[PDB]
């Protein structure tokens, strides 16, 4: 099988950038070669067929190009529709086979998160378990630091994160860090907090109730 | 299968399309 | 044209899984397009399972050849792929596809790509049995307020094989909604939370009810949440 490779990976750009996507293969290929989109959300879309080939409905925006083992793929003002993860397929012998994707994401100014904190449900404390959930709603860049103190004391293994992929529109994720415990040691402890770190943040954002009230 | 095939087949057709 | 693929949601290992894609625009038979099955693995790898016509040749992937079985079914317009002797390496989405099949004398004959493609359909794979979800309101409160916006949601705990779809306001609410992709918890199971963030003024006016569907294990679940008053 023709083994496929495409750099980079991943990669981020800014709205009205030139974006270029270099697919590797194995072999020579000899111009058989396919340019797909997936989006969440949609169906897998075609974009180009034999290098060059654009298909119908799909903007000029994107292009193709290269020859022997070695083609481009070339994003040209890219927008909002376009941040998307792409793959390329050859068509040269007998067993089709893909790359394994570049995702292209937004660049974006900095945002801070706006954090939420929901106690566990009392239907919950009647199944036998406690789950508190901390929310943190349309921030970027992706990386954010959450930890869990109860009583002042940090957490270990008790919870666990969840984030988003970026909106389509707002460019940004939101991420949830739910933990969960013993209906018994839930109501061991009295003051339940979670405390956020992100930049766009100059100081640690901290969100915190008192079992009861 | 066929689909290899198609691959001479383009090089045959375009010996043809000269002539 | 349109392409609705179907079939089970979990499958038994060492069972055989069978999956049909509905045709929606022309017939099958139009013998100018193959038709084609193409799979994804959790981990983005895209598999080329199986190609075929309508004069009734297939192509299967030599990895597979042993224990598949494509076929088209001309009287209903479907497309159907049977997978036996299935592991757990089979969880995938299944992704049912169109392809042009140019003849000799077109400007683009030998140029062979897949042109359109269904939504797909995932397939878990695994001894473990269904199991629906518990739901569970994430009830806004001051502390989950921030400015002029609360932000509520339910939690959907407990329950396999993936996936849940989640809707508020049985679809008329779409502005803001996050549900969260789902998580492995230890136990085996999987869980998820879907919250909204709405004008604080709206609680005691608007009612918001979310919708879990779970087809694996048939649940359907409408989950009113309250506002607490802190
Ligand atoms: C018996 C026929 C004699 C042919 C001898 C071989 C030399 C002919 C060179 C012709 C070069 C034209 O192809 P290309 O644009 O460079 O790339 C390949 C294009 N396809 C992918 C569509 C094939
Ligand atoms: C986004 O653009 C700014 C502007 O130069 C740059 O400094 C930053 O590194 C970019 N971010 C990413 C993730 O590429």
């Amino acid at each position: 099988d023709i083994q496929m490779t495409q750099s980079p990976s991943s990669l981020s750009a800014s709205v009205g950038d030139k974006v270029t996507i270099t697919c590797r293969a194995s072999q020579s290929v000899t111009k058989y070669l396919n340019w797909y989109q997936f989006k969440t959300g949609q169906a897998p879309r075609i974009l180009i067929y034999g290098t060059y080939t654009l298909l119908s409905g799909v903007s000029p925006r994107f292009s193709g190009a290269g020859s022997g083992s070695l083609y481009t793929l070339t994003i040209t003002n890219i927008q909002p529709e376009d941040f998307a993860t792409y793959y390329c397929q050859q068509a040269h012998s007998t067993p089709w086979t893909f790359g394994q994707g570049t995702h292209v994401a937004a660049n974006r100014t900095v945002a801070a998160p706006s954090v939420f904190i929901f106690p566990p449900s009392d239907e919950q404390l009647k199944s036998g378990t406690a789950s508190v959930v901390c929310l943190l709603n349309n921030f970027y860049p992706r990386e954010a630091k959450v930890q869990w103190k109860v009583d002042n004391a940090l957490q270990s293994g008790n919870s666990q994160e969840s984030v988003t992929e970026q909106d389509s529109k707002d460019s940004t994720y939101s991420l949830s860090s739910t933990l969960t415990l013993s209906k018994a040691d839930y109501e061991k402890h009295k003051v339940y907090a979670c405390e956020v770190t992100h930049q766009g943040l100059s100081s640690p954002v901290t969100k915190s109730f008192n079992r009861g009230g | 299968n066929w689909f290899d095939i198609t691959n001479w087949l383009w090089y045959i057709k375009l010996f043809i399309m000269i002539v | 044209v349109q392409l609705v693929e179907s079939g089970p949601g979990l499958v038994q290992p060492w069972g055989t899984l069978s999956l049909t894609c509905r045709v929606s625009g022309d017939s099958v038979s139009n013998d100018n397009y193959y038709w084609a099955w193409i799979r994804q693995t959790p981990g983005r790898e895209l598999q080329v399972i199986g190609t075929i016509y309508y004069s009734g040749t297939t192509y299967y992937n030599p990895s597979l050849r042993n224990r598949v079985t494509i076929s088209l079914d001309k009287s209903v317009n479907v497309v159907s792929l049977r997978l036996g002797s299935v592991s757990a390496a089979d969880t995938a989405q299944y992704y049912c596809v169109r392809m042009p099949s140019h003849g000799f004398w077109s400007t683009s004959f030998s140029y062979w790509y897949f042109d359109l493609w269904g939504r797909g359909h995932f397939v878990a794979v695994s001894w473990a049995s269904t199991k629906g979800p518990s739901v569970f309101p994430l009830a806004p409160s001051s502390k989950s307020t921030s400015g002029g916006t609360a932000a509520l949601g339910c939690l959907v705990k407990d329950y396999f094989p993936e996936p849940v779809t989640v809707s508020w306001n049985s679809g008329a609410l779409t502005s803001g909604v996050h549900t969260f992709p789902a998580v492995l918890q230890s136990s085996g199971l999987y869980s998820l939370s879907s919250v909204v963030t709405v004008p604080s003024s709206s609680l005691g006016t608007q009612t918001y009810i979310c919708n879990v569907d779970h087809k694996p294990s048939n649940t359907k679940v409408d989950k009113k949440v309250e506002p607490k008053s802190c």
